[PDB]
């Protein structure tokens, strides 16, 4: 939430939706990393 | 150096050798002489400008009453046939018939939507409509987001479809009229008559996105003008997606705004800045408006959000009273994404008693609070409009009029007056044209009181065009000479009428777009904006004509006399012409009507010809087969007759028109006597010219061609060697140099073009004019224009016998008035001719401006393409230069010096003619440039315009502004 939040203010109109904005949000992404799954789509946004 | 006598002394000797072999060759005091020969083919009448001016002014009237009968009529009927609609639902079992356009009319194809049953019409091909069509039913265009069929839209089909017996009634009563059309508040727009819409959704590559309640013409008859203010939130949340949304919708809500309406843009984050130059409400004309949407692009979202300094910067704008203003719907209108503060003590003093009007957008898919921003919206009497994408912009930054139009649908009849709008080119290509608006109103159960849930909106708004080809048919030039004009005016400066307008759109700026970035194949928009040109733009601006344009915009008469200078037709000459102006109002409408006149021009000829034998034998004076003994014969291709039409290829209509008068006689009961008859009359006097005097003197020897460009159309080059180099337009009233050659007293001269294509130099030659000038019973009269193509290469062999023919000590030229080189003594400098001079040695020229010999005046031409810059063609401004003696003086000596040389030019002008000789020392001796003064349309962007606007032209609003009912509902957001 410190590193990435806000921060995913790209003007594309495409969905980000795993994103670190709220707690529920960050918490439910921190998650999805761990079960490895895409996580690669919630790096890329990250270096983006 | 010669001395200035021997200069003085030689000059007289050969500008009396063009004139004589002018004044010779050409045939002035002949032509003269037989125009007084007669005394009694013709009669001599006179143009009572006063009179001329009432008479039209009366017909545009009629014309702009006529229309609104009809616009009565039809919104009577809207108004009563869908206070009797039932609303149904079931539209599989009773199938809505109607013609829907835009569709394929192959009968193969069979879609058969459900509710719906198409037409195939029959589709004659027409004249008024340039385009085939048909009489027997009204298209219905439905915009191509809006699905058909839906309940929404197939009740509109359904109950709109009486109108077609309205829409038949109006055309039987009058045959002339243009498209009816009647613009739903659904977005469903029906018109009469029905022909294919000119893009097809997807059977071309091109679709498309035309919505009516876009539309201007809806626009001004929706709701009344409006003041409003955008403010723009730049807080750092909105950075994201949700900015580049909020920058797309504003320039998106502007192309709303009009000339009427006022309209500024301001922007907060922590302060209120204003987005650009202008700092109070401004015209939001086709400029203004292109700065706006030039500032709201490169916005940069940073730091905090605060509503109370984004509302009182947006309150102390909307009460400067001092600028010019709308004083109308006063409104505010923020984009935003949430809200965590209602900021309610900003309204309550600001607008304690709701004057203002305020309307919050909510942009982005975010999760910001938005319960703040609706009531905000709630509490003003606005309303509240979400917007998350990119095809949800168009149709919630257009919806706002229907709010505003609420106070309007509660005045009754008081809001019914026809309105008219600016000139603008029609959706389906019938060319300028001017649209009269009436809204429609949803009554239902008015007998007893028994809802006005939605009864508070417009049911749509209905049009009828007035095409500018229909009004001009009512102001008719050819009595009076080619100067004379008649120019119509807007209370908002427009010209309604003009020589000057043209079907080009006007062009703000210089148009770049990036080749790099359009993929081939997805068809942006084209363009909707009106064709706003002004009086003080169609025309060189004086001080004496903003005196004259004002005065014609409060609605008054007058006449005035005063000496100002024309611009020529092609954009290169400036001629001091003695004019008369004299104006009324059109007393229906708000257009004022003008007349311009140059003196001379109040007396015309009529023919008073009649004899059988007489107008027989002129008649055959323009056979193309006898021009072997008259010379290569034109005709202008006036209406002669409404059956002859014009064709632009000449010798076509010329036979149309030869054969007409053989197949029947020129009474022609429909058909207009008097044109057809000076023409005939016409012909007989340039042929007893090229009967008893060229045909005399065969070949003069430095003459190349001799024409007599007169009034009634009829040029006449003499060989048919020479009339097929003849590149002038046959209509006489278009010609360039007959126009320069009536408002002078001495023979005028030509210059030829540079470059270019086509034979136009050694060939065609330079050439000379003179109108004929005659007097009957001490009345001046000026019929026709006399003239000859010079042979360049004789001229020169005069001029060579202090300068030879390629002399390195001194170099001398023979220039007209605005500079262009005409004959050269170099060789070098004669290849480049009818070039401008200070392209070929720019430091004399520049030199010869400071001497005051001559004076210039640069101009926009707001109506103009060009190529791209790089940051087929758009439209542009290009600034325009003409050159003019300003100084009478004769001669003009001196010494011009670049550094390190000095040079002795020596100038002499001609007597008689606008010529003049100057002679100078070789250019190779002192190795000088300054920089090359063209004279060409160069590309530019002014007048700046946050310049123009804080002291802005004189302008004057509307009288009845429809807004704050008490008894509106003010509750529904
Ligand atoms: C260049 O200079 C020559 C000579 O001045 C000028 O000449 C033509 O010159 C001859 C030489 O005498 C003239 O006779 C001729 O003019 C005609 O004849 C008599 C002469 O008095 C008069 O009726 C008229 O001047 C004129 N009328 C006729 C013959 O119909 C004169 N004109 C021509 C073109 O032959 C050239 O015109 C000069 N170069 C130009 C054309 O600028
Ligand atoms: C909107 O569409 C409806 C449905 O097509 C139209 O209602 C139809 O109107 C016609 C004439 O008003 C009716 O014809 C009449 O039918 C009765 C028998 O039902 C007959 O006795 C009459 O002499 C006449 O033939 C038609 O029945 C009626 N349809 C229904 C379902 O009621 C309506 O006219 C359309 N509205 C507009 C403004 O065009
Ligand atoms: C002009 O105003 C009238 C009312 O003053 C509008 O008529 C109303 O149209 C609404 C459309 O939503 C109708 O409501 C619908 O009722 C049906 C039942 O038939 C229901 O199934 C729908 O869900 C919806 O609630 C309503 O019947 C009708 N009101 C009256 C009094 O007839 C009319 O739409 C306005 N004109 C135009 C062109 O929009
Ligand atoms: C336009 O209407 C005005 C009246 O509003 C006309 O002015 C009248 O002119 C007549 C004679 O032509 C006078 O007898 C009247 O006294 C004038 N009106 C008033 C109130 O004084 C004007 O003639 C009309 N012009 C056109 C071109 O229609
Ligand atoms: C168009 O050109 C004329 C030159 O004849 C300008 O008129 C002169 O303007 C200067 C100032 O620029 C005055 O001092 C002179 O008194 C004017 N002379 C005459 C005869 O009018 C005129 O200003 C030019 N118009 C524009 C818009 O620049
Ligand atoms: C202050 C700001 O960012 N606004 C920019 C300005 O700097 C730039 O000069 C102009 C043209 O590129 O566009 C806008
Ligand atoms: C067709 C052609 O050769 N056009 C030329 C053009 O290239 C050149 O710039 C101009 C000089 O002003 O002369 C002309
Ligand atoms: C009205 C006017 O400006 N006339 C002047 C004149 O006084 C002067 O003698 C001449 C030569 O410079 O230029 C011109
Ligand atoms: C452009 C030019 O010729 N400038 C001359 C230069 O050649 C010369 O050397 C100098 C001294 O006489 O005077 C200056
Ligand atoms: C106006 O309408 C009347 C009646 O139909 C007609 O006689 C007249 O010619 C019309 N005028 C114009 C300018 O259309
Ligand atoms: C302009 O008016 C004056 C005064 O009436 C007149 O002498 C002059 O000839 C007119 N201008 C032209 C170009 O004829
Ligand atoms: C004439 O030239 C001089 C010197 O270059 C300059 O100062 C002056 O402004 C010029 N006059 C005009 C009318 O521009
Ligand atoms: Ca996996
Ligand atoms: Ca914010």
């Amino acid at each position: 939430m410190q590193l990435f939040g806000g921060r995913y203010d790209f003007e594309d109109t495409e969905v980000r939706r795993s994103n670190f904005d709220n707690f529920p949000q960050a918490l439910i992404s921190v998650f999805q990393v761990l079960t490895g799954e895409d996580w690669n789509s919630v790096m890329y946004n990250g270096i983006m | 150096f010669p001395s200035a006598v021997t200069i003085k002394s030689w000059v007289d000797k050969m500008q009396e050798d063009l004139v004589t072999l002018a004044k010779t060759a050409s045939g002035v005091h002949q032509l003269v002489d037989i125009y007084e020969k007669y005394q009694d083919l013709y009669t001599v009448e006179p143009n009572n400008a006063r009179q001329l001016v009432e008479i039209a002014a009366r017909d545009i009237e009629k014309l702009l009453s006529n229309r609104s009968k009809a616009l009565v009529r039809l919104a009577l009927e809207a108004e009563k046939v869908q206070a009797a609609h039932q609303w149904r639902e079931d539209f599989a079992s009773n199938e809505v018939v109607y013609y829907n356009a835009k569709d394929d009319l192959d009968p193969e194809k069979n879609d058969s939507e459900p509710g719906s049953q198409r037409i195939k019409p029959v589709f004659i091909d027409d004249a008024n409509f340039r385009r085939q069509v048909s009489y027997q039913h009204a298209a219905v265009h439905i915009p191509t987001d809006i699905y058909e069929g839906s309940t929404i839209v197939l009740n509109e089909l359904n109950w709109t479809s009486a109108l077609d017996d309205v829409f038949k009634k109006n055309r039987e009563e009058d045959p002339s009229l243009l498209w009816q059309v009647f613009g739903s508040a659904t977005g469903l727009a029906r018109y009469y008559p029905a022909s294919p819409w000119v893009d097809n959704s997807r059977t071309p590559n091109k679709i498309d996105l035309y919505d009516v309640r876009r539309r201007p013409w809806y626009i001004q008859g929706a709701a009344s003008p409006k003041d409003m203010l955008i403010l723009v939130d730049v807080s750092g949340s909105v950075s994201g997606l949700t900015l580049k949304l909020i920058r797309t919708s504003v320039s998106e809500m502007l192309e709303t705004l009009s000339d009427d309406d006022f309209v500024n843009v301001a922007s907060f984050n922590s302060n209120a800045q204003d987005v650009s130059c202008f700092q109070h409400l401004v015209q939001a004309n086709v400029r203004n408006k292109k700065v706006l949407k030039d500032a709201v692009n490169n916005i940069t979202a940073k730091g905090i959000t605060d509503y109370k300094k984004g509302f009182s910067f947006a309150f102390e704008q909307l009460l400067n009273y001092n600028v010019s203003r709308a004083n109308c719907n006063k409104i505010i209108m923020l984009f935003t994404d949430g809200g965590e503060e209602r900021a309610q003590e900003i309204f309550a003093k600001y607008n304690k008693d709701k004057k203002v009007r305020v309307f919050t957008f909510s942009v982005g898919q975010h999760n910001y609070d938005r319960g703040p921003i609706q009531w905000m919206a709630c509490e003003n009497k606005g309303y509240y409009y979400e917007i998350p994408s990119i095809g949800a912009i168009r149709i919630n930054t257009q919806e706002y009029l229907d709010v505003l139009g609420r106070p309007m649908v509660l005045a009754g009849d008081k809001a019914k007056q026809v309105q008219w709008t600016n000139v603008y080119l029609d959706a389906l290509e019938l060319g300028l044209v001017i649209t009269g608006t009436l809204p429609v109103f949803n009554i239902t159960g008015q007998f007893e009181n028994k809802t006005n849930l939605k009864n508070q909106l417009i049911l749509g708004v209905m049009g009828v065009d007035v095409s500018l080809e229909d009004i001009k048919r009512l102001t008719p030039r050819f009595t009076l000479c080619p100067n004379g004009y008649y120019f119509a005016i807007d209370p908002n400066g427009y010209v309604l009428l003009h020589p000057n307008l043209q079907p080009k759109p006007i062009g703000v700026g210089i148009p770049t777009i990036n080749l790099r970035k359009r993929r081939p194949n997805v068809q942006n928009p084209k363009s909707q904006e009106p064709v706003t040109l002004d009086f003080l733009d169609a025309e060189l601006e004086n001080d004496i004509k903003v005196e004259i344009r004002n005065k014609m915009i409060d609605g008054e008469s007058g006449e005035k006399t005063f000496r100002t200078l024309v611009k020529s037709q092609d954009e290169r000459y400036i001629d001091k012409g003695n004019r008369t102006y004299t104006w009324t109002p059109v007393n229906g409408t708000d257009y004022s009507l003008a007349l311009v006149l140059p003196t001379y021009s109040f007396y015309y000829i009529k023919a008073k010809i009649e004899e059988t034998i007489t107008q027989a034998r002129y008649s055959e004076t323009l056979k193309p087969d006898n021009f072997e003994e008259s010379g290569y014969t034109f005709l202008a291709p006036r209406d002669y007759c409404s059956d002859l039409k014009p064709s632009d290829n000449n010798t076509e209509f010329l036979l149309n028109f030869n054969e007409f008068i053989d197949r029947k006689t020129p009474n022609n009961p429909s058909c207009n006597t008097d044109l057809i008859n000076r023409v005939l009359l016409d012909a007989g006097f340039t042929n007893e010219l090229v009967q008893n005097y060229w045909s005399k003197q065969k070949n003069i020897k430095g003459v190349k061609a001799r024409f007599v460009v007169t009034d009634g159309g009829i040029t006449r080059v003499y060989p048919k060697e020479a009339g097929e180099n003849w590149q002038e337009n046959p209509e006489t009233y278009e010609d360039s140099f007959y126009k320069r050659s009536l408002d002078n007293d001495n023979y005028v001269f030509t210059a030829p073009y540079f470059n270019k294509s086509g034979p136009g130099a050694y060939e065609s030659g330079i050439m000379v004019s003179k109108a004929v000038e005659i007097y009957i019973q001490g009345k001046l009269l000026k019929p026709a224009v006399v003239g000859i193509k010079i042979d360049v290469n004789s001229w020169i062999e005069n001029f060579t016998k202090d300068c030879k023919r390629n002399s390195d000590v001194m170099d001398c030229v023979i220039l007209d008035d605005g500079g262009f080189l005409l004959m050269a003594n170099h060789d070098d400098y004669t290849n480049q001719i009818g070039r401008f001079f200070g392209e070929i040695d720019p430091s004399l020229m520049r030199h010869l401006v400071n001497i005051s010999v001559y004076a210039f005046n640069k101009s926009y031409d707001y109506q103009s393409v060009c190529e791209p810059g790089a940051a087929s063609k758009q439209s542009c401004i290009t600034e325009q230069t003409q050159y003019f003696f300003d100084n009478d003086s004769k001669s003009f000596s001196g010494v011009l010096d670049c550094g390190n040389c000095s040079r002795i030019f020596h100038v002499e002008k001609l007597m008689n003619t606008n010529l003049i000789f100057i002679m100078v020392e070789s250019k190779g001796t002192c190795p000088c440039d300054t920089r090359l003064l063209i004279q060409a349309e160069q590309t530019s962007d002014g007048p700046d315009p946050c310049d123009m606007v804080k002291q802005p032209r004189y302008r004057k609003g509307p009288d009845v502004c429809f807004d704050n009912n008490v008894l509106e509902d003010y509750t529904d957001c």
